[PDB]
DNA sequence: TTAGAGAATTGGAGAGTGTGTTTTTTTTTTTT
DNA sequence: ACACACTCTCCAATTCTCTAA
């Protein structure tokens, strides 16, 4: 009966007051939050007590709850009335596992009743719905009740119920082997675990991998039951945006994808389109839209894809989708058969998941119009209406697009106006914010600059490899722009009357300038959009300094970028 | 447990001696009159409100918010024992439901059948409304508050609260109460005479003298 | 002659056991 | 949890037989 002096060691393990006090205090702050459960670091025990650690990873059940009642019995020394408000206390684990640490294709059969340490991605989940653990029944006519674990009259006040859900993790797909599609598991929640993870979200779970019984055909479905669930994604940023030596804006820009070559504006139009405007409000019930848009029409061989999967891979909550392999419902919603409630629900798809974030549409041009009566709404309103499964519904897509296409004939055409060259409907090219056309000049002279270059990129070899190795198949630096860009999404800085006086002016000045220009000699019309394409643009370029206002700077800026895209052959 | 003798006697005292300084402050017992208004039948439904209650016994209102179901039959079974109190005068005889009572009084000379009120709590002002999504299962048994749009609602159905048999040889008649979703009917005579000469009469159900209320279903959405 | 008590055979009242149970992607012909 | 089909048992009703009113 060894699990007796087992409770014993956790429980002096706990009581750490006699040698810096770190668990004691831990115990002390979760009664403060009156929360019941505490979460331990594997290396402190493994620190203390060797064979009380490396027992622990391979005996999961029989182990957790020796430990789970010495956290009974020392919350109860602290204080019997708070340990009296729960039923029974959690424990939870993190640090290092050494080579409990797999993924959903390398867990087998021996790992069972093993502390595990599962990581991928999630795509699906459950509803929440209660769980009994204990029912009660009462008699007033007698002052008589009774009980049960897992006449009288129940009740449901003094029954106890708990929550449960189910979701599934996914290998992640870089590290496929060679012609495989991923493997998955299935991953229970329980009680305070429920809702903390959702679709597309990157996650580490650790958990005890066990069966579920199921005459037998001697055969059983394998889960993970969760123990805890984790998440993955000043002073410097304070001295850099105070300096004021240089226009910082353009030292970030000129620094975003080092790999590529050139196409200065387009660099600085991706970066404001990821810092972005902001919303505004009117007392009507109307409201100005915050994101940004934006459109690349262009030759072969001129770099139009590899930057989309560079934003892709420097940008919170992103998806990829190309135009020929994708549907209206995939980009909208579907509706699916829960196979644990058996009823009817909505999935999400693309547009949706990537509310507050980016979508990066490639190959736009071999779309269907079909689809693109569905993109309309999003990119106009950032609402999406839907009618089915018995859900009458106005889901949140709030996102903001880029999107890259080919000209008409493949190759651009000198002799023909932009219209003429570009394949989309004039309705639908209104609702980007720029439109940028990208052409292989062939001059040597940036040839030779262009070809060095690349030949200089396919030289290198990584410091942590050796002469003649090749990979299995499975200036600011990037850390500095991802920390500064997201403290720049905070600051929402303000209109001011000059900045206002100018745009107003140069506005007015602008239109009239295209009123004596033609259709031959630019690629779309100027109105109210181009107003709000400014202060989005000028807001942009403010949040950038950290200034609270927006300066003539700004504004100057803005309408200079406006300018080149829309008034240049 | 509490002694829930005890704690009706508590409530008859709150609907006998509570005023809310109403009638313009003139001090006319607003539950006494409404039991005034309920012994004559002119109305049906009553509303008990936890915020009057929270002026003598908070401590009730905290015995309230959890178990309510507990305090549902015991506030109706108060309000049952006090009415005739509050009555003064004969009501004039209005429903065939009523009409068949009246039979079965003038026969005679559960109480399910007889009592025609419903009673119901106004939330109390302390208890913010949760959105759909933070109604845990925590919350089960418990008086709760929501906030949502509706989506659909059904027409009025009849939902069936008692039945009333008849027995073809021995002219009795036999009662049933439903609480369930569903139930099972009654088939054969359960009457002493019956069953020591083992006659086999059959139980036939009256609908004329069963007891109905108005049963409607609702969906409700987040915001 | 008519009727009741003690012994033998048989019907059926009753219990126990075993078992069943609209909403999305892709192809093919013929209409345009 | 709630209905058919089947098997089986014990209690006491119906008749034979001997006897008294
Ligand atoms: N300025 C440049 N800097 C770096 N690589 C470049 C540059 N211009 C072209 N490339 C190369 O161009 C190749 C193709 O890039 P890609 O993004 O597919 O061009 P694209 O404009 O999208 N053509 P396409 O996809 O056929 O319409 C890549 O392998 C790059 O190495
Ligand atoms: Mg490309
Ligand atoms: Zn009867």
């Amino acid at each position: 009966v060894e699990l007796r002096e087992a409770q014993r060691d956790y429980l002096d393990f706990l009581d750490d007051e006699e040698d810096q006090g770190i668990y004691q205090s831990k115990v002390r702050e979760l009664i403060s939050d009156n929360q019941y459960r505490l979460i331990v670091n594997v290396n402190d025990l493994r620190r203390k007590n060797e064979k009380r650690a490396n027992r622990l990873l391979n005996n999961a059940f029989e182990e957790l709850v020796a430990f789970q009642r010495a956290l009974k019995d020392f919350v109860a020394s602290i204080d019997a009335t708070y340990a009296k408000q729960y039923e029974e206390f959690y424990v939870g684990l993190e640090g290092s596992f050494g080579s409990k640490h797999v993924s959903p294709r390398t867990l087998t059969s021996c790992f069972l009743s093993c502390v595990v340490c599962v990581e991928g991605i999630v795509t699906k989940c459950s509803l929440v719905r209660p769980k009994v653990v204990r029912s009660v029944h009462y008699c007033p006519a007698t002052k008589k009740t009774i009980e049960r674990r897992y006449p009288l009259e129940t009740e449901y006040g003094l029954s106890v119920y708990k929550d449960h859900q189910t979701i599934t993790i996914q290998e992640m797909p870089e590290k496929a082997p060679a012609g495989q599609l991923p493997r998955s598991v299935d991953v229970i929640l329980d009680d305070d675990l429920v809702d903390k993870a959702k679709p597309g979200d990157r996650v580490q779970v650790v958990g005890t991998y066990r069966c579920l019984p199921g005459y037998t055909s001697g055969t059983f479905r394998t889960v993970l039951i969760a123990c805890n669930v984790k998440q993955m994604s000043i002073a410097k940023i304070k001295k850099f945006s105070k300096t004021r030596s240089k226009d910082i804006f353009d030292q970030l820009a000129k620094s975003l994808a080092p790999s590529i070559h050139g196409h200065d504006y387009v660099k600085k139009a991706i970066l404001c389109l990821l810092l972005g405007g902001v919303e505004r409000d009117l007392e009507n019930g109307s409201h100005i839209r915050g994101d940004i848009n934006i459109l690349l029409i262009g030759d072969p061989s001129v770099a139009k894809s590899q930057l989309l999967r560079y934003v892709l891979c420097t940008a919170p909550r992103a998806i990829p989708t190309t135009g020929r392999g994708s549907s209206g419902v995939g980009l909208t919603a579907a509706v699916t058969t829960d196979q644990e409630t058996g009823e009817r629900r909505l999935e999400a798809g693309a547009m949706v998941l990537a509310d507050r974030g980016v979508v990066c549409i490639d190959e736009f041009d071999k779309m269907s119009d079909m689809d693109r009566t569905a993109i309309h709404e999003v990119m106009e309103q950032g609402r999406v209406t839907i009618a089915k499964a018995g859900i009458h519904a106005r889901l949140n897509a709030r996102c903001s697009v880029l999107a890259a296409a080919n000209p008409v004939y493949g190759r651009y055409d000198q002799y023909k106006t932009p219209m003429e060259n570009i394949g989309l409907q004039d309705s639908l090219l209104s609702r980007f914010d720029l439109l940028f056309i990208m052409l292989d000049q062939m001059d040597p002279e940036q040839d030779r600059e262009i070809s060095d270059h690349v030949l200089r990129m396919h030289r290198y070899r990584a410091p942590g490899e050796q002469d003649g190795d090749a990979m299995p198949l499975g200036m600011v630096s990037a850390a500095f722009m991802k920390k500064y860009i997201h403290v720049a999404k905070i600051i929402k800085p303000v209109l001011t009357q000059e900045s206002a006086t100018y745009i107003a002016e140069e506005y007015s000045r602008l239109r009239s300038q295209d009123s004596m220009s033609s259709d031959t000699a630019r690629t779309s019309p100027v109105t109210a959009r181009t107003l709000e394409t400014l202060i989005r643009l000028a807001t942009a370029h403010a949040k950038a300094r950290m200034s609270k206002t927006v300066d003539l700077q700004d504004a100057e800026e803005a309408v200079e970028l406006v300018q080149y895209a829309y008034f240049k052959k | 447990l509490k002694d829930y003798a005890l704690e009706k006697e508590k409530v008859k005292k709150f609907l006998q001696e509570f005023y809310q300084d109403d009638e313009l402050g003139k001090k006319q017992f607003k539950y006494g009159n409404q039991l005034v208004r309920l012994a004559h039948r002119e109305q049906v439904a009553l509303y008990v409100d936890l915020d009057d209650v929270a002026e003598d016994d908070p401590e009730l209102v905290d015995s309230i918010c959890e178990n309510a179901r507990r305090y549902a039959k015991l506030f109706a079974d108060a309000v049952q024992e006090l009415l005739p109190q509050y009555k003064e005068r004969e009501v004039v005889n209005k429903d065939v439901l009523d009409v068949y009572i009246e039979h079965r009084l003038m026969m005679e000379q559960p109480a399910e059948l007889m009592r025609r009120f419903e009673l119901y709590f106004q939330g109390p002002s302390s208890n913010k409304p949760r959105v759909i999504r933070e109604v845990r299962a925590d919350s089960v048994g418990k008086l709760v508050t929501v906030r949502g749009i509706v989506t659909r609602v059904s027409e009025v159905k009849p939902k069936m609260v008692v039945a009333t048999y008849t027995c073809d040889q021995c002219g009795a008649e036999t009662y049933q109460p439903i609480q369930s979703p569903t139930f099972m009917p009654l088939i054969m005579c359960p009457s002493q005479e019956c069953q020591t000469n083992r006659s086999g009469g059959r139980l036939y159900l009256q609908t004329r003298g069963s007891r109905f209320i108005k049963f409607q279903e609702m969906k409700m959405q987040e915001h």
